């Protein structure tokens, strides 16, 4: 019930990515999850938009829904994984882990 | 500048300690209960919007601008 | 920082540099790593892709690099350290 | 059922923002609501992190829970507000309305 | 590009500068406009914020600057065009 | 390079007309239904990852990368 940074480990040998990615075998998401009120406190890093939403939303409940628990810093991750062409390349996919969960 | 007030409610990260630029106490309606807050703003905008508000019905954002200034100024619904 | 050894396999068709040392980049608070990629093809040992690694949970503290995969098409392994990626052996874990 | 940017009116009568704000009385905040459901396409403007996110709940539905519907791209608005000493002060309030809205 | 001319009240105090014209600033697809608030003060007006105004639904095609908004404690026009600030009245909506 | 193809589906812009670097076509299972989707995928990492995972129960990401590739290549669940 709080905007949060839930870790898990998730793996692509259960996403099917087994046979065309050689490494990593798996990686740490960090999805967030959780519900923004009104008012939002310093740790719950939100803008000046999602504070008016929370506040227009306690006024009248049916009006807005309340904010969304987004990632708001994300990393990148190193992809080694082969083509449609049996070569292998290396990549570095941004945006990829979360480090931080914000009410976005 | 910085103060430092307690953290206690919900949403914290385990640390009471919030150093902040306005601490405050809150206390809502949401979901059909009483939930306190106590918190501080590190935002000087966001902080003044929200400590601007007035007190009605659903919310009760009581801020406080000095050191602890958060601990025994606990938020009050009006009539 | 960090620096490891960057030899890639296709240097021609990406008009890349064959060999040499590159230093590594990273983020503020993230570790680096050096990583090495080679086919053994039934004992002819074939170098393929070797460089820098991002960070990686389950590439920590591998003062070596040991493929631990058994029975790959393309041979990894990752280690943390300085020109780590010059010696690597295949041990199944 | 789909990531979309809601037009809607807000009114700082109604925030209680009416002895402190001179100008504007109200302005458009451009809510955000919907939901994220794998693949997505260029239209919905999402990260690396939110795709593996939505394959992941899609083979595993109890395990993560879908992306949300967030605010991308946000601009500012210009308040004239009185101060605690009885001045006036115009501020550029940043990240105050939605133009575009991803899942982020 | 737009320009306004910019009265701040508060010179003193915010150590800036007291008249002059100030260029308008904004992202693209953007209008500006211009904004003139002042009190009337039952005859002796008073200018207090004139400059420039961001993006503004209600401020709109306004090729003069007339303050609608009846009674209030201070008037305030806003106004789409080069030097529209210049002039204002009191117009009861 | 860009392709331009059908963009039927709950999510679009109103406008069929996608102009992208890989098209698809995709049946989901999600919330208990069979939606339908088409469309295409202006960003090379995100078409690629899309596109190489192995069709099963609950996804049918058919991709395609030629001109209004994906008017007929409408996407089939598996076994
Ligand atoms: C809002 O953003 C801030 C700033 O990014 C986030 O604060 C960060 O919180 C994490 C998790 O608590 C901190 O990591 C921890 O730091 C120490 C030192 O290593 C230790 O307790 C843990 O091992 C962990 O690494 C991180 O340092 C901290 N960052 C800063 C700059 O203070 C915050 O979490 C975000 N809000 C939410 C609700 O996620
Ligand atoms: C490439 O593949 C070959 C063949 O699998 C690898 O050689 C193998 O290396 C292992 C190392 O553990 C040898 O196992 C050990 O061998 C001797 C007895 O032969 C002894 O030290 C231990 O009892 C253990 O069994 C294995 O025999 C050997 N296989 C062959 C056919 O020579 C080689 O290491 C691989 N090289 C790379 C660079 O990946
Ligand atoms: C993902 O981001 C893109 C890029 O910001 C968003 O596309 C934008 O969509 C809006 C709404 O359709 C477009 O505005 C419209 O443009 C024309 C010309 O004025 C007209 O149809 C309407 O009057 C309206 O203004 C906007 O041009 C367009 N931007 C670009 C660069 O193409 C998209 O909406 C975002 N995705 C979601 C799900 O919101
Ligand atoms: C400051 O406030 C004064 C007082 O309210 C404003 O003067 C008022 O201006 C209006 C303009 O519509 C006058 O109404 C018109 O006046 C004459 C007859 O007196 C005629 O043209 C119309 O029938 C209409 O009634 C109003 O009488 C006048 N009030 C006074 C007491 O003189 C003034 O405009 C305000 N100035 C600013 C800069 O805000
Ligand atoms: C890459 O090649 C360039 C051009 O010859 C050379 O200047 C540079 O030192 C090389 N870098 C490495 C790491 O080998
Ligand atoms: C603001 O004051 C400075 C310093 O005197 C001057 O150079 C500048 O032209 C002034 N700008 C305006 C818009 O009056």
């Amino acid at each position: 019930t709080a905007c949060r940074k839930h870790e898990l480990y998730v793996s692509f040998q259960d996403l099917g990515w087994q046979d065309w990615i050689i490494a990593p075998k798996g990686y740490a998401a960090n999805y967030c999850d959780g519900e923004c009120s009104f008012p939002l406190n310093a740790h719950m890093n939100a803008t000046n938009h999602a504070i008016v939403q929370t506040l227009v939303h306690l006024m009248n409940p049916e009006y807005v829904p309340k904010p969304c628990c987004a990632p708001t810093k994300l990393n990148a991750i190193s992809v080694l994984y082969f083509d449609d062409n049996s070569n292998v390349i290396l990549k570095k996919y941004r945006n990829m882990v979360v480090r931080a969960c914000g009410c976005h | 500048k910085l103060y430092m007030c307690v953290c206690e409610g919900l949403s914290c990260g385990n640390e009471d300690h919030c150093e902040g630029q306005q601490c405050f106490s809150s206390l809502s309606i949401n979901d059909g209960f009483h939930v306190y807050q106590k918190g501080c703003f590190q935002v000087y905008e966001q902080g003044k919007m929200t400590c601007k508000t007035p007190p009605s019905p659903g919310q009760a954002v009581e801020c406080c601008q000095g050191d602890w200034c958060n601990r025994n100024i606990t938020a009050q619904l009006p009539t | 920082t960090r620096e490891c050894i960057y030899y890639n396999a296709n240097w021609e068709l990406e008009r890349t540099n064959q060999s040499g040392l590159e230093r590594c980049e990273g983020e503020q608070d993230k570790r680096l790593h050096c990583y090495a990629s080679w086919r053994n093809s039934s004992g002819t040992i074939e170098l393929v892709k070797k460089g820098c690694w991002l960070d990686d949970f389950n590439c920590y503290d591998r003062q070596e690099c040991v493929a631990t995969e058994e029975n790959p098409q393309v041979y990894f392994c990752c280690c943390e350290g300085n020109f780590c990626n010059e010696r690597f052996t295949h041990l199944p874990e």
